[PDB]
């Protein structure tokens, strides 16, 4: 197919159906009439895309860990805990890494071996191998709606089963699920397939189901700058719009400067808006999701809860739709059950300390966010510029000259030039521009910033930096200040 | 130190990659010659980077969780390969959740690994070992 | 004596001196001139006042516990664990309440029991009765400044001992540690009593030996407004001033709406110096201590942390000198080390992930900063009337006639007419004014906050909506909403 | 159900008193007679209410900690004071520190208690076990 910025046709659509259901023998199990009538039969409550707009309705911030296990009754038990032992808000299910490669050869193996020996050998739910039939008996399990969330570049058959699967939202896009997930899928294939993702949930509203879609903001978790990874989540809920999106929450990952942080998750919703009606999408449903710190986290588990709950905090002044729960395992590994309702705990305990509290309007908040909404904007406006209009052709273009650039992603189609590095606050700025096309205005701001923190510590701002502030809050801090 | 060659890289549908960044640094300033192989790799990279250079060590990292299935016969591919004796070492947050670490430390060594270590280990640490390792300090 | 607001002279305080020290056996092993030597032989970074000084020119915010057991060695090993496991900044050493009545044969039988039981039978460290010696014993074994934290009406003669001792910051007021803590004593005979432990201070800042004092801001713990709470600890401050005290900490409990907290506790700082200033007091060093959620915790210890880290999010954002910190058990009982150590690893690390961030200003925290200052003016423009422009007598007045009145305290000598609730926002505001002076304006402004409550609510504002906060944060959130 | 009278307080050196309205407040409109003798109360203080209002319980707060030492003994003196087997109730945070509940309850029925109550009792709980022992329930 060639990659444009416009909706497939139904015959486009389902010709590329029907190849993608032969992936695997599950493909079989999915029957879109009767997956409409089985979706329209869910109640609004086991709804993610109905319970969003009540969210919003209400001024509350939903709480929703990560969660997956291989086999499927440990992984229903699993979610059931979470939801009632936790008080999750909404559920995941996180999908194994084998079945992001699309290797379901290695999950079948792998949920094997998870029976023999007792315990998960699978980092997630291999949720193709358990097919349609699997991915209902947890949804009929629960009394919460389900979201697959995982980091797949090519997610069109999972996209099918986990929707026929009664899961009302699937999280990711063409770029967030390809640069901080893979080495060699080109942007343009990532695009192309996450198109068809879209597209599905286009179909599905076209017949009066309504499923929400998530773009990834935080992409590698790694000191990512506001303003790209904003400029990701506004284009891939563009991108979505224009295949019949019409419920879209839109992340963001903490940096962990607060002010900054509900600039960034403020401005990524003010401008997705703008830009969808912009563009003529006028019937989208927008919300946000904040996550909590992706970088590495403190071992100790009482500064884990020093960390959750903090950037709970940031989340909830934001007026975050959403809020992914990191528990006090996270430095180790994947939590146990009692962990994660641990982590899910301190988190609503958080926010119902501040219902109803957001950070009110100031002179540094204007700041920020008009830095944050520049910045973005230079991106964007390069985007159209190099696609000639086209969004689509424009990602790709803007990946191959540096113009998108996403900080420590192993994909070989990102530049690797951008660096970023924490200011005398704490702000993630941008250390070295690469090509990303800022004017120097622009620049300036974010040197002078700099210098404050090179002042501080007696040291030029440089790549050492990065490493300290790479390893600061595992060490106990925010910022990397030297030894 | 006397200049050695590792091969490194990030194991199996793993894609973690700033750690990679941070050991390649680590070993490099150390004086390490790090064939980098990087994320995303299958067993036979590794092998091949260590025939093609020589290498005196094979660095896995896992950090995704699955490397309980993805680490197992490597020792015996290298063997295959003509590396016999090779070092092989595993480290990152090789098994799925917290465990009791004698017990993990066991399950690599018992599949052919040298040295195996424990979540939030620094390459300090690691180059300290090799160094052992290969009478080089 | 009879009370007035006026340094007591070098004949009048020595002549209470020796009336005091005869109170208990240990009263011989205090020397005054030995002790000024002792005291300024310890080294600055053991020194409370000088500290404070330090974390203020640093712009940090300094951690301290809650700690205190019946047996020496045992209360050595404790402080230490949190001094080096907790990675405490300052160090308490709690007084139990039997102390605090001067029942020190109730402080020996308990332990004898202690000794006999293998654990504390007492809820705290008996310091009358282990004396200067064992006080320095204490002081000797730990690397960090040391301070009495208490509640007690009569506090002469602990103060002679602690101090002594090594102990350089002595917590407590005539008012702070009479209201909350009894029921039969006068508020002159306290305000007295604690002018002696103020001159004791004087005394020492005259000979260079530097001393902090802080008023206890929280109270008895429960909705106390803001403007109620800063009115007591403005005035012991000045009371403090009076007698020669030089480096006083003014304190605050969370109420839980941050933006109230932090206009609080500006209002508080600002007002505190502004009030020294006004009556001459030019050369006091005043700092600020915010403490964590003195109310009812819940008992599950993860929801225990959101509140344990929220509260040090509004701390530090507020400026706070210092943050009083709550651990897990909070609900159950006296925290082991470890939990003690948990509580302080968690505030550690949210401070240190909030390095340097401030609030910043806005029309809503400038609004609230207006209202809190005017309804404490309010509050002590009366107090100086009363006393015809004696302030200890003015306290007394204002207790007599309502005037000041502390929410649930058990003196006698508090009227228990003023009635504090939350409004729809969380705020405390006033539901019932008793004889608090306030202008009708004032009185309207909380009648709006809370009328709002009842508008959502769908109930009136009411003495249950009070229960319902007293109860709301251990049942899971800051509000006491219905249902 | 029907009328009767309880003495209510907070024993020793401890001031803790918000729970002591709320206890009065809810035990009061559940009917009964509530003789509130406040914080800070000695042993003897709840025996002089006890014999001068002729009560049919007393309910004994310890928050503070040191309820181990000041409840000891109060059974006796009921005994020697004619008020042999009245109704004692103790509850709020009886001991010093989290202790494994059997233990201390056990222990307060040892020292002649009726009912002990753990931390977060709410007082519905007191409430329908006062009825049920009066025969009011
Ligand atoms: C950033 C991050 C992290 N990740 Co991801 C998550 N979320 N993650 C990501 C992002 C990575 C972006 C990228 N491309 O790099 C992001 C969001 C994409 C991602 C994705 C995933 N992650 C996943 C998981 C499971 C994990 N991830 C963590 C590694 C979870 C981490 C949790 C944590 N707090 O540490 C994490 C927060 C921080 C990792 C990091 O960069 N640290 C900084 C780096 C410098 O240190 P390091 O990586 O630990 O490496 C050092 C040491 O381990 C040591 N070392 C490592 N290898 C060796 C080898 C040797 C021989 C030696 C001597 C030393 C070492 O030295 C290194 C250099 O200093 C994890 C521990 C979190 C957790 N507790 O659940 C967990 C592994 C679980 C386990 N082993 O039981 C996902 C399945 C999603 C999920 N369920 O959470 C998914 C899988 C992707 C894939 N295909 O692999
Ligand atoms: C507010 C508070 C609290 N306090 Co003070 C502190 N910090 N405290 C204070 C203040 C009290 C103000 C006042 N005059 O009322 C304040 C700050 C002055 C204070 C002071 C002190 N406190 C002290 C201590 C140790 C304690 N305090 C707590 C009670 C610690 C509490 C910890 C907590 N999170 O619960 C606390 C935070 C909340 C208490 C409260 O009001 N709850 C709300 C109230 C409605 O419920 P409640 O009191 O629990 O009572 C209910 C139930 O227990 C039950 N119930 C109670 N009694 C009975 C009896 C019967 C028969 C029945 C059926 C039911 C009951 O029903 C009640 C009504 O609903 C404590 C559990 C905190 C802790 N975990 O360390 C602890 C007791 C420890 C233990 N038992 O092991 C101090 C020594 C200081 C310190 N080390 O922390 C000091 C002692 C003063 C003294 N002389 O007694």
């Amino acid at each position: 197919m060639e990659l444009k910025n416009k909706k497939w046709t139904d015959e486009e659509f389902h010709k590329q159906r029907e190849e993608v259901l032969q992936q695997w023998p599950t493909g079989k199990e999915v029957d879109l009439q009767e997956a409409v009538d089985y979706l329209k039969k869910i109640p609004a409550e086991k709804n993610f895309a109905e319970k969003l707009v009540l969210a919003k309705k209400k001024g509350i911030t939903m709480a929703q860990p990560r969660a997956g296990v291989a086999l499927l009754d440990e992984h229903i038990e699993l979610l059931r805990y979470l939801q009632d032992e936790g008080g999750a808000d909404f559920l995941p299910s996180t999908i194994d890494a084998y079945t992001r490669q699309n290797r379901y050869d290695e999950c079948e193996n792998g949920i094997k071996e998870s029976e023999k020996a007792g315990r998960s050998l699978l980092n997630g739910f291999p949720g193709v191998n358990f097919g349609v039939k699997g991915c209902r008996k947890v949804l009929e399990a629960v009394n919460l709606p389900l979201q697959a969330r995982h980091g797949t570049p090519d997610s069109r058959l999972l996209a099918e089963i986990i929707h026929a699967g009664g899961w009302t939202s699937n999280e990711g896009g063409g770029i967030s699920y390809n640069v901080p997930y893979a080495k060699n899928v080109t942007i343009e294939k990532s695009l192309l397939d996450w198109q068809y993702c879209d597209r599905l949930v286009g179909f599905y509203e076209e017949q009066g189901v309504h499923i929400n879609r998530e773009p990834f903001g935080p992409l590698t978790g790694t000191l990512v700058p506001p303003s790209m990874s904003n400029a990701v989540g506004i284009t891939e809920a563009l991108l979505a719009a224009e295949q019949g999106v019409k419920n879209i929450t839109v992340g963001y990952g903490e940096c962990g400067n607060m002010i900054q942080d509900i600039a960034a998750l403020r401005c990524l919703e003010e401008q997705t808006n703008e830009y969808l009606k912009a563009y003529g999408y006028n019937d989208v449903f927008v919300t946000t999701v904040f996550h909590q710190w992706m970088g590495g986290f403190p071992q100790d588990e009482s500064k884990a809860f020093g960390v959750i709950v903090t950037a709970t905090t940031i989340a909830a002044l934001a007026g975050a739709t959403k809020v992914i729960v990191k528990t006090p395992h996270e430095a180790i590994g994947i939590p146990t059950k009692e962990a994660n309702a641990a982590g899910i705990k301190a988190t609503k305990m958080a926010l119902n300390m501040l219902e109803g509290q957001r950070m009110p309007m100031s002179k540094e908040l204007e700041t920020e966010m008009a830095v944050i909404k520049a910045e973005t904007k230079c991106i964007l406006d390069k985007m159209f510029e190099l696609g000639k209009g086209d969004l689509a052709i424009g990602t790709v273009k803007a990946f191959e000259t540096g113009v998108m650039d996403i900080p420590f992603g192993p994909s070989k189609y990102n530049a690797g030039k951008m660096m970023p590095v924490r200011d005398n606050l704490g702000c993630v700025r941008y250390l070295e521009f690469g090509n990303v096309p800022f004017t120097e205005e622009i620049k300036n701001y974010n040197r002078e910033r700099l210098q404050e923190r090179a002042k501080f510590e007696g040291r030029d701002v440089s790549f050492q930096m990065v490493i300290d502030d790479i390893f600061a809050v595992g060490k106990g801090r925010l910022i990397g200040r030297p030894e | 130190m006397e200049k050695k060659t590792i091969v490194l890289g990030v194991i199996g549908s793993d894609c973690h990659a700033v750690g990679n960044k941070i050991l390649d640094h680590a070993f490099t300033n150390a004086g390490f010659n790090v064939v980098n192989i990087g994320v995303l790799s299958p067993q036979e990279l590794f092998i091949k980077a260590a025939i093609e250079t020589k290498a005196d060590a094979i660095l896995v990292s896992s950090l995704y969780g699955q490397g309980e299935i993805d680490c197992k016969g490597l020792r015996q591919k290298c063997d295959e390969a003509g590396l016999e004796g090779i070092l092989l070492y595993v480290g990152g947050n090789i098994v799925v959740g917290k465990q009791h670490w004698p017990d993990v430390e066991k399950r690599f060594k018992d599949m052919g690994y040298d040295r195996v270590y424990a979540p939030g280990t620094p390459p300090e640490v690691g180059i300290a070992d090799l160094k052992k390792d290969l009478n080089i300090e």
